[PDB]
RNA sequence: UGUACCAUUUUGAAUAAGUGACGACUAACUAUGUGCCAGCAGUCGCGGUAAUACAUAGGUCGCAAGCGUUAUCCGGAUUUAUUGGGCGUAAAGCAAGCGCAGGCGGAUUGAAAAGUCUGGUGUUAAAGGCAGCUGCUUAACAGUUGUAUGCAUUGGAAAC
RNA sequence: UCUGAGAGUUUGAUCCUGGCUCAGGAUUAACGCUGGCGGCAUGCCUAAUACAUGCAAGUCGAUCGAAAGUAGUAAUACUUUAGAGGCGAACGGGUGAGUAACACGUAUCCAAUCUACCUUAUAAUGGGGGAUAACUAGUUGAAAGACUAGCUAAUACCGCAUAAGAACUUUGGUUCGAAUCAAAGUUGAAAGGACCUGCAAGGGUUCGUUAUUUGAUGAGGGUGCGCCAUAUCAGCUAGUUGGUGGGGUAACGGCCUACCAAGGCAAUGACGUGUAGCUAUGCUGAGAAGUAGAAUAGCCACAAUGGGACUGAGACACGGCCCAUACUCCUACGGGAGGCAGCAGUAGGGAAUUUUUCACAAUGAGCGAAAGCUUGAUGGAGCAAUGCCGCG
RNA sequence: CAAGGAACUCUGCAAAUUAACCCCGUAAGUUAGCGAGAAGGGGUGCUUAUGUAAAAGUAAGCCGCAGUGAAGAACGAGGGG
């Protein structure tokens, strides 16, 4: 259940290893994003060679939760950390390469690039 | 890739498997030899290091020193 | 296994070889031990001189000659001269 | 017997290190370019085997062998007297 | 690879020249235009209304299937002076003194012999450099033979 | 016996001190203009940047069984090997990032080493066992495949018999740790294929096996001396110094290990910084030598990056394996695959450096008794006035 | 008290973390005294053996999610007036 600003960990290769959240998408006072939801970030620690400096404003697609949530088949997938893919105001990510796996209810909403390039889904 | 390394691939592992068979039964051979001292036991231990000397697994100057550093210790009488 | 060979020391179109005492994992033209005469394989009628001192030593310390090379060995009579003097 | 020898006469400074001596040696060489004539200092090491303990001031002769140690590489061959 | 090449094989002057400079250094000079303006330039420096230096024209000369410019290396540069430089006024003697280490250091006799000199031996790949020769129609080029140098070790010498 | 050229420029004018510049060659050169041919050499120096694409080390049926195919009524004979097995794969190609040090040059010792194919010579090449590819059947996927159960032969493996001499110790004496002798103990050796002969018995030839005795050869270890600048780098180093016991290693060794001590290197430049593959050589110089390490050759290091180890005698393996890291590509979302600094070629950079070219004809290498096969090594051709020379 | 970790707010107020002993390790700055418990990390339980004068210490082994198992113990870093 990633919030408004929430520190959370980037699963991608661009370079962006410790982003913030800066607001919650899709609606007035939303104030929660659970899988698949976009929301729009703020990079605050990232590697000096990276495609992205600093300090930008950009929008991403969370992939992991440690809270989880529960599945319409009765399971209940729960991650242990926090992760982020940086999408390009479509659908495609701004790297070339997704660490770690990646839920499936990103399946229907689009992202079919995200699941293209993830490593292992579940 | 080049067809010929694969092959090889194949021929290594069995004799891999076959040279560890024999590395262990004369490491345990020698084990033997410590825990009791003998004229048979390094005998048999001769004999299990000369198999190998016949072939390319143990060096053979290997062979000859720890045979060496066995009879050091048989002339402890 | 050291062998004598060829070695094409020359100008395009004109090979010049010195017959050389080398070993089997060295490249063309590349260094040897001793030297072996020399060739140019254009000219013929005993354009092919060789030194028969250190050859016969090679040969009698191990020495695989190669075809071009049995030629040489086979007019200059090096065969008659150490077939026999290996018994 | 062809195994050869550097006759290298030279100087004990200290055995201080158990049973190993320090010796220190002095080759005269003329400067590449310069033509004069200098000569400089080289320590060598030697192990005491025990026949002679050598004080400071002994000088003696160094002959060659295998390795018997890291930066301890020489053994004595003669030995000459105090002054 | 019908390859080079050869063969009174066909025809035909026909199928082929640019380039840099011209004040001096450094061989090569006149005119027109421009008139501190446009521009030239390795150095000196040229032009504010007669320019052999700018632009062009003519002419001349230096190279030529290459010619010029830029970039780098050595030389000239004895301008890092070992060969082979100086320190009064041109750059350069510290403000002076006590002085460790180091460098250098009277005379005589002996020894050893590190240096020093010379004798032998081993070794210092080929190509390349030098010289001769051989073969390319000859140089370009390819090949042959000879050619240094240094080191280790060994016999001596014993001025220093 | 070799060989040494100057000139302009500070001044009203002069001599000197002194700096700059030119007159000479040379290039892995490039740019402008022009451009006919021939011969010879050379052609990314920037990004050890990333790569579309095609080819770069395979061979062997006289090793094996079996498979497929052809002649045959059959017996049989012939052609290829998917696989097992032998060797080769570690050479040969490329590049110079790293490395300032026993990396290189060079002189050496290895009483410290080993080295298959090659070389002198000797003994034997006996007899058994147990296994598995392929095949089949199944599971399973489009395929790559993978896994499950039976079947096989060998020059694949494993015991057994005897060891010429070895290998190692036991005992005796020899010589100036080495080497040789004598006796004893323990221990380990193969594989057969093709052929001739032989009614047979058996004998023999060629190819092959193991153990042996010299070497050739190659690799490795160590030392001497030489092999950059920098003090606007003063301390550096704790397996570091030395010893003891053991292990380890082709061998020496703090190489590691358990114990003991604190030592060692350093102004004659330690440690650090940046730089760089070293050498022969090229250009220049009369020379002392300055200078770059072009083509090429010896040595060294590397194979997208970082580690590990098998096998092999030889790799820690450029087109072998495992792992991790980064990048990319393909896909049927289930998964995979790759490492152009090999020859061509592309992208980028740059001002700049070429054909996605032919043939083993020759040298060679590898295998194969032999035919023969592979070779973007090599030999050739295409392009380039880039250079030297000759001819128009 | 799950997820988040100052978004609260006039301000991290309050609350929360660390805390004992032993062992590594400690910078800028300075009036050379300090900074400094700087910072940042590791160990503690039980049994046997070995420990020496007792004990610290050391080796081997065992258990639990957790071993000053409770109770009592400093949260820091940077800049400025």
């Amino acid at each position: 259940m990633v919030s408004f600003m929430t520190r959370l960990n980037v699963a991608d290769n661009t370079g962006a290893k410790q982003v913030g959240i800066i607001k919650v998408l899709g609606s007035t006072r939303k104030r929660y994003a659970f899988l698949g939801d976009v929301v729009v970030v703020s990079v605050k620690d990232a590697i000096p060679s990276g495609m992205v400096k600093k300090g930008q404003v950009l929008r991403a697609v969370i992939v992991r939760t440690k809270k989880g949530q529960q599945r319409k088949d009765g399971t209940h997938l729960k991650f242990d950390d926090n992760a982020c893919v940086l999408i390009k105001e479509d659908k495609s990510p701004r790297g070339t390469r997704i660490f770690g796996p990646v839920a499936r209810e990103l399946r229907e909403r689009g992202y079919n690039k995200i699941l293209s390039l993830a490593v292992e889904v579940v | 890739n080049i067809k010929s390394n694969e092959k090889r691939l194949r021929q290594n592992i069995k004799r891999n498997l076959n040279n560890k068979g024999q590395k262990t039964k004369l490491k345990t051979n020698v084990k033997n030899f410590h825990k009791e001292i003998n004229l048979d036991n390094l005998g048999n231990v001769y004999s299990q290091a000369d198999r190998l000397a016949r072939k390319g697994i143990i060096s053979t100057n290997r062979a000859r020193r720890l045979k060496s550093r066995n009879v050091a210790v048989l002339n402890k009488t | 296994m050291v062998k004598i060979r060829l070695m094409r020391m020359g100008r395009v179109h004109y090979p010049t070889y010195r017959i050389v005492a080398v070993d089997s994992r060295v490249k063309r033209d590349g260094k040897y031990i001793a030297l072996i005469g020399h060739l140019n394989p254009a000219l013929k009628e005993n354009k092919c001189k060789i030194d028969e001192a250190v050859a016969l030593e090679w040969l009698n310390k191990g020495a695989k000659p190669t075809d071009t090379v049995r030629s040489l060995f086979s007019q200059t009579g090096l065969w008659k001269k150490f077939v026999e003097s290996k018994k | 017997k062809r195994n050869q020898r550097k006759v290298l006469i030279g100087i004990v400074k200290s055995t201080k290190n158990a049973k190993t001596a320090t010796v220190q040696v002095e080759s005269r060489f003329k400067h590449p370019l310069y033509h004069k004539s200098v000569v400089r200092h080289k320590k060598y090491q030697a192990h005491n085997e025990g026949e002679v303990l050598a004080k400071d001031g002994d000088k003696v002769q160094i002959v060659e062998t295998r390795p018997l140690s890291a930066t301890k590489r020489f053994r004595i061959a003669k030995i000459i007297e105090r002054a």
